[PDB]
């Protein structure tokens, strides 16, 4: 268990310096492809664990379409390892459209979560 | 039975899972599938293929290992070899 | 660690009882209990056998009985109460020579003699390693190596130092027929026999084995296959999506 | 309503058996764990039918062994299954462990199922060494005297405690007979920590090998994974025989023949094969206080496993460096063992002093640095600006 | 020639327990006897069997 | 939600210690079932710690008690407690069963349960039988060696299934051996039975006093009746401190401190006071195989209970006739008992004829036509025409 | 969760019995009552009460095998007493 604050602010600090950039974005992207996901058809917003109250909200909060593609990419996936294959060269998922389509309604909870972890702890004040 | 604590997974029709639509799953039946359809080019085929994929990540482990293992043995049956005045004394004693 | 407290690594001799549908040469018991209670004589115990699993084995009926009169065994009193010695039965151990256990270290001149009952099963590698204690003596002791007195060398033996001395001589059994005059034959004779003594059980054990790994190799695969037949229903169901349509 | 969801002896088995909604993509380890607690009932069984005919005193204990496996219409069978089963056993409970270990079994949801099994190895390797005291051999008596002082390191209490549990000045009929008592209990103290396993077990279910949410298709337990319990335990079963009968003497060693003898020990005192990754560690490092809590210390790091791993995505099948890490901790504990059965010199304590180093840290440091790297890269690869 | 009759034997549930009951009974007799044929014949001088005759005189 | 309710571990121990609904008018009966059930636990626990320390063989099995009765620091306190607990055990257990007869639990919503419970009435007759075999005494010797041979009634092949059970030819080493190891086995069965019994009651809670609907209302479990358990308890542990101090041998018989002699038998050969019941009705009729099943035939009488008792009103709280025919038959059981413990002579052989004719005619006819009969008076007297 | 079968007494509100209106209950609290009333009294009265309502019950069934008792005991004894050569042969058999 690990706040995707933290990570986002990690990644944006990696991502604005020019030089880190150069040296990280080509590692990033050759793993990212040996990883072993895309071909098999996952997007990396589904591989997240979903043991989380944050990610029961973040899941509560998807539209309808984006849940029932995902539900079909997960079952479809589910088939495909059960079958030992992998998918056909044609439905591997291209680099280009992996996006982001979660990430944001799992900040928006987020930030709601930690003021909530805090603001019970207030202090009296001046 | 009293109430017990929320669960992410229940039972059949209440599994909890997200709603899904227009998914349609078929089926053949194993009577009338003559179940080896691929069991040659299959077995070779994908046998060899994911042996392939995850080659690496045993044969490094195993050959560095293998290395040291080797390399110890190596010095140890140096040390009882000729070797117990000038050799043993520096590190053993 | 070093070559001289461990010993030589025991070979790879090529046996006779080896291998996975090989019985024992039990020809050859027959005349290995005869060298091993001739030269063994009243060195060793051997006190974990019954005459009565020697019959049927080694020997047909009587001859177990025919010896099993030469012993004693001190069964239970007369009306006096005088403990009383009769000849031995069918279902009664070998004694082993020495006594209770002090004259075995009054006599060796050093530590106990183990017993033989099991001793090969209770060996590192040891099918082997008994051969090559009773072969591996040289004929002239080793050149500048100190020995304490009475003990004889040994390089197999972890430590190189051993007890009991080599009495496994030339043309001193005469078991019935023109064989012995080669020590190897009596160490083979001794050593088949331990092997049969930790275990009198090697036959039936090793017919029963090869009937439960042929029953599980078919069982096995009959599994494999039904396997692959129940399994078939939903190892090559098909999915195909809709976008369902985008009203709420 | 069907009277197989009515009667209640029978609801309870149908609910745990018949029909339970296992996931779709389980691979083989999930019937291997199922095969583990078929060996543990197997050895059960035989074992009571070993104690019909089992004396119990200490100098008609070996007597009693050599009698079973010589002097009994259809003995040795038990006797070589007892014992191998219990070898395949602690092999089935490792291989249990790293299954676990690799797929983020451990993680938030099981982390009560976690500590159950935890519970169980600990009693379980107190339920092996109390048998492989039940023998007393020749280095089993060694083996017996050497734990029964561990607990001497303690302060203050160090001598009363050992005289207490001990019995005794001396191994003699008292430990053996406390020993044996033991042995025989505590194998249903397991079987109720089963029930308590398999209790915290089906309250989530079981996990995929993907890391993924099983809750969208599952398939039932009988009719199709009841095959594939009854094929990989044909498969334990045969290799099982393989070993009971052609083989007998592999996994384990040539001295537990011999007499017990308060006199002289062996050349080299080792446990059996499942021990000697828990034993190199004791040579590691030269502190009596420090040996015999870092043992306990080396369980305690399993137990702390869980909120030790921090990455999102659970599971090692997508993240390349942490499953190659993985590997080279498993071949970490399986050079341990092999260092530890090999004898102290020169190069070893080196060798074994390493492997413990990076052992617990692996569990403790490598896994969460790995674990943030991999966040990071995932969260700056995919996305652009 | 595995018409509807087959299927008419295999219709009944206790016939079919029945059947393979008796498959087991004689299969395990004639297993057990060509294992022990085999597994003697296998070795000629070294069972009991002819080594008794051998030594009969 | 509340910790207690939510923790499976806790929320099983909340359903039937911390919350059970049950019924408003509770008397001392149930609370004995909670004595029953704890001198069961005290009977384990005892008995752990005396096969600590007890040895197997037959000749040193005696040697063995005298051992634990002097020889070990504040031993003789272990077995006395474990004798006269058993023996108070079956007391009880007898009382649980006299009252389940009396207060219609038997009636047709609780078969399953009353099923269960006889089952773990048998397993406990066979348990106390094992165990005084495991003593080994003189008549305890003698007592194994009838009931072993009991089975030698059956038709056609008779020896050969009580030889395989006798374990050879002589009262020797394999017989007491197994004796040991399945006395040592069958109290764990005997705990899973009774964990089967718990489960099975739980369905329908506990039936009234007065033998009418208990749904109306319940007062909740703990607190209230946990000290209805405890001051139960309390008695017996005091009465079982006035068995066990002051007078040790009176509920047992002096002679199992024998050694066990095969050649010389004393004329005065009982079983202990907890067997007498079915030992009259044994040496009753005058024969071996009519004696052999009408045993196991009273305990199926036993069974045969339910759907028997056609009473519309349940329980015998209400009906004069029924409870005086109650109170005839539990006085018949005790004469039985007491009949058989004297020896056979002109005036006891019809003594005990009657008796079991009566014992019988009971469990069959009496109840029937009784209860007919209250019903039908019941209906009579509160119409007009 | 597995829907089980069907069961004549539920949890708490839920328990199952006939529905009731217009019943009231009370209750004191037990620390503001003395907790040993009647002790004395109500243990006599109700004492001899009760054993007078049940007496008959125990008191019959005792005496009937008493009586059995007695005279088998005095029976046997007069059998072996002076008497086994010329009563008990005649009613051995
Ligand atoms: C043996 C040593 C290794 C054992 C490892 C454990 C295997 C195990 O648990 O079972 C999996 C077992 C079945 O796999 P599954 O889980 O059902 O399907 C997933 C496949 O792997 C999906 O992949 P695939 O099928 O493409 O490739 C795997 C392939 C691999 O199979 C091979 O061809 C083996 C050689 C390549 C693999 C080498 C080892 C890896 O499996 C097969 O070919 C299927 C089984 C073929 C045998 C069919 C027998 C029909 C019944 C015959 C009845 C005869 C009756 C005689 C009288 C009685 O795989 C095997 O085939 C291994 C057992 C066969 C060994 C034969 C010797
Ligand atoms: C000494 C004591 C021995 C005690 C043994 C007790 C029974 C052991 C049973 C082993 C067992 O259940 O194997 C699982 C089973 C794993 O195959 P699966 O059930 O398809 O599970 C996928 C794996 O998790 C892996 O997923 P994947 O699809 O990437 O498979 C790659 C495959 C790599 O292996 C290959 O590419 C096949 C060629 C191997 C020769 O890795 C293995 O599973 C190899 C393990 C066996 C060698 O073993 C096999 O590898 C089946 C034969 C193919
Ligand atoms: C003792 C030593 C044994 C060595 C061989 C061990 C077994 C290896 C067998 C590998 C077969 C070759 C690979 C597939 C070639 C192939 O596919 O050839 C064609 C057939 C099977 O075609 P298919 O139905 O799988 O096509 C499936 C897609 N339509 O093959 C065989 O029937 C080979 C039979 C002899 C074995
Ligand atoms: C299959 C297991 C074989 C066990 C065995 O063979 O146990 C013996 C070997 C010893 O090797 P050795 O040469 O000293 O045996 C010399 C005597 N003949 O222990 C090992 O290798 C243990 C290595 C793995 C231990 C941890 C495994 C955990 C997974
Ligand atoms: C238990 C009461 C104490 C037993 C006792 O006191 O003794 C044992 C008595 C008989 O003993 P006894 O009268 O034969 O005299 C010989 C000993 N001095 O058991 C009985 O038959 C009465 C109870 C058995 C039948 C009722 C079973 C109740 C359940
Ligand atoms: C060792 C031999 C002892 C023999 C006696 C054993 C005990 C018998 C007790 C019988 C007491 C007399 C009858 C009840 C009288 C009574 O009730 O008197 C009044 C009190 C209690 O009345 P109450 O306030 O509870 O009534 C409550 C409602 N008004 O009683 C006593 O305080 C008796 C004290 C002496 C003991
Ligand atoms: C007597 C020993 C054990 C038994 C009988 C047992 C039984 C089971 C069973 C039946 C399962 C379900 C699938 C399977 O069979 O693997 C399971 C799963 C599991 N067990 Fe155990 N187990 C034992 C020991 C352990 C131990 C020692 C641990 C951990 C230290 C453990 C942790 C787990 C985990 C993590 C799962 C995860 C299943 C999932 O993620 O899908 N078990 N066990
Ligand atoms: C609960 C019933 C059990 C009984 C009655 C039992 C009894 C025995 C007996 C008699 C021995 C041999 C005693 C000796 O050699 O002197 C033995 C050995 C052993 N038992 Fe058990 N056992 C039981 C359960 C278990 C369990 C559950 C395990 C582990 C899972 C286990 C592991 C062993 C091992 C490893 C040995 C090795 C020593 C040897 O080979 O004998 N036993 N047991
Ligand atoms: C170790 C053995 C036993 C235990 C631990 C046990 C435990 C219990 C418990 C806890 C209860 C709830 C009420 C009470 O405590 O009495 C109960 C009730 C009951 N038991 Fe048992 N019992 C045992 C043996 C038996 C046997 C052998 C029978 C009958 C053959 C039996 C028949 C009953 C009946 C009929 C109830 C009915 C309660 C009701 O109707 O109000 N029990 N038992
Ligand atoms: C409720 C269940 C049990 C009952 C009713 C029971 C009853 C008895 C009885 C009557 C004896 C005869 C002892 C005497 O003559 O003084 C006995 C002996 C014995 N029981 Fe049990 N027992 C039970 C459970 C157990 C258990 C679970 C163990 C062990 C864990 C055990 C161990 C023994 C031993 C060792 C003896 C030795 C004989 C003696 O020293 O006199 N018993 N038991
Ligand atoms: C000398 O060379 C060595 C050696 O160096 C080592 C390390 C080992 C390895 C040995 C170990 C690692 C020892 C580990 C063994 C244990 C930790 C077992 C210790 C014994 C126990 C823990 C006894 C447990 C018994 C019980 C009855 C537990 C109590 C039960 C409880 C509290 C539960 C109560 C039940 C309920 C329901 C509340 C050897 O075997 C060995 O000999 C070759």
């Amino acid at each position: 268990p690990q706040s995707f604050t933290s990570i986002a602010r990690i990644g944006d600090y990696i991502l604005k310096s020019p030089v880190l950039s150069k040296l990280c974005v080509p590692v990033a992207n050759q793993f990212i492809n040996l990883a072993g996901y895309k071909k098999l058809g996952l997007k990396f917003d589904d591989l997240i664990a979903e043991e989380n109250p944050i990610m029961q909200t973040a899941l509560r909060r998807l539209p309808e379409d984006e849940s029932y593609a995902r539900a079909y990419r997960i079952i479809r996936a589910h088939q495909t390892e059960l079958t030992h294959h992998l998918l056909p060269r044609n439905e591997w998922i291209k680099a280009q459209e992996d996006v982001p389509y979660l990430l944001p309604y799992i900040l928006e909870a987020e930030a709601a979560a930690k003021e909530k972890d805090e603001l019970d702890n207030i202090e009296v004040s001046k | 039975g009293p109430p017990s604590g929320k669960t992410y997974m229940g039972w059949w029709g209440h599994m909890g899972g997200p709603k899904q639509k227009g998914i349609t799953s078929y089926a053949v039946s194993p009577y009338a599938q003559k179940p080896l359809q691929g069991i040659f080019h299959n077995a070779v085929f994908n046998s060899f293929r994911r042996f392939k994929s995850q080659f690496l990540y045993v044969l490094i482990p195993a050959g560095i290992y293998w290395y040291w293992w080797k390399n110890g043995n190596e010095y140890n049956e140096f040390l009882y070899s000729k070797a117990g005045r000038e050799e043993l004394e520096r590190v053993n004693v | 660690m070093t070559a001289a407290e461990h010993g030589l690594h025991a070979p790879a001799y090529a046996w006779s009882h080896n291998g996975p549908f090989e019985t024992f040469d039990h020809a050859s018991i027959r005349r290995g209990y005869q060298v091993y209670r001739e030269v063994c004589a009243a060195c060793h115990s051997l006190d974990r056998v019954a005459w009565r699993t020697l019959v049927g084995v080694s020997h047909t009926n009587e001859e177990v009985r025919n010896m099993a009169e030469e012993f004693e065994y001190d069964d239970e009193p007369d009306e006096q109460g005088n403990p009383k010695k009769r000849p031995g039965k069918l279902s009664d151990y070998i004694p082993g020579p020495y006594p209770n256990e002090q004259a075995a270290r009054a006599a060796n001149q050093g530590a106990l003699p183990p017993d033989l009952s099991l001793i090969v099963k209770a060996r590192h590698g040891g099918c082997d390693y008994i051969f090559s204690l009773l072969t591996g003596y040289p004929d002239e002791p080793p050149a500048g190596v100190a020995l304490p007195p009475g003990s004889n060398y040994n390089p197999y033996f972890p430590g190189g130092s051993i007890a009991m001395a080599r009495v496994l001589f030339d043309d001193m059994v005469e078991y019935e027929d023109g064989t012995p005059a080669t020590t190897s034959q009596m160490a083979k004779d001794v050593t088949t026999f331990l092997n049969w003594c930790a275990e009198p059980e090697h036959d039936e054990r090793k017919r029963l084995g090869l009937k439960t790994v042929i029953i599980l190799s078919s069982l096995y695969l009959l599994s494999i296959w039904v396997k692959k037949f129940k399994w078939a229903g939903i190892k090559t169901r098909k999915f195909v999506f809709n976008p369902p349509k985008p009203r709420k | 309503m069907a009277f197989r969801k009515s009667n209640v002896y029978l609801s309870l088995v149908n609910s745990y058996i018949i029909d339970s909604p296992q996931p779709s993509s389980i691979n083989y380890w999930w019937n291997m764990g199922s095969l583990l607690g078929l060996c543990l009932v197997i050895q059960i069984v035989t074992g009571i039918f070993m104690a019909m005919h089992y004396s119990s005193n200490i100098e008609l204990a070996f007597s009693s062994v050599e009698h079973i496996m010589r002097d009994v219409h259809n003995g040795y069978i038990l006797r070589y299954l007892h014992a191998n089963g219990a070898s395949f056993f602690f092999m089935v409970m490792f291989m249990h462990m790293a299954k676990g270990l690799y797929y983020g079994s451990y993680r938030s949801p099981r982390v009560t199922l976690w500590n159950v099994g935890v519970i169980i190895f600990i009693l379980t390797i107190a339920t092996a060494f109390l048998g492989y005291c039940c023998v007393y051999g020749q280095m089993s008596h060694w083996g017996a005297t050497v734990i029964t002082n561990l607990f001497s390191a303690i302060p203050f209490v160090g001598n009363d405690i050992v005289s207490w549990l001990w019995g005794g000045f001396s191994v003699s009929n008292p430990t053996i007979q406390r020993f044996f008592a033991l042995h025989y209990l505590v194998p249903f103290i397991i079987a109720a920590m089963v029930i308590m396993h398999l209790m915290a077990l089906h309250i989530h279910g079981s996990s995929n090998p993907l890391g993924i949410t099983g809750n969208l298709d599952r398939i039932p337990m009988h009719s199709y994974f009841i095959f594939k319990d009854l094929v990989t335990v044909f498969l334990f079963m045969l290799i099982l025989a393989l070993f009971v009968f052609y083989s007998p003497n592999t996994l384990g060693h040539p001295d537990n023949y011999i007499p017990g003898n308060p006199l002289v020990t062996p050349a080299s005192i080792v446990p059996e094969w499942y021990l000697l990754p828990f034993y190199a560690i004791l040579r590691s490092i030269p502190d009596k206080l420090l040996g015999v809590i870092t043992m306990f210390a080396a369980i305690l790091v399993l137990l702390v496993l869980p909120f030790t791993d921090r990455s999102v995505v659970r599971g090692n099948t997508f993240k390349v460096l942490s499953k190659f890490f993985f590997f080279i901790f498993v071949f970490n504990f399986v050079l341990l063992g092999q260092i530890g059965a090999c004898h102290v010199e020169v190069p070893y304590v080196l060798m074994g002093q390493i492997a413990t180093f990076i052992y617990f840290a692996y569990f403790l440091i490598i896994v969460p640095v790995i674990s943030t790297i991999e966040n990071v890269l995932f969260y700056i690869g995919r996305v652009n600006k | 020639s595995f018409s509807s009759l087959y299927k008419t034997f295999f219709k009944r549930n206790a016939v079919f327990v029945g059947t393979i009951f008796a498959g087991a009974f004689v299969f395990q007799t004639v297993f057990d006897t060509a294992i022990t044929s085999w597994y003697e014949n296998h070795n000629k001088g070294k069972l009991w069997k002819d080594v008794k005759a051998r030594i009969a005189a």
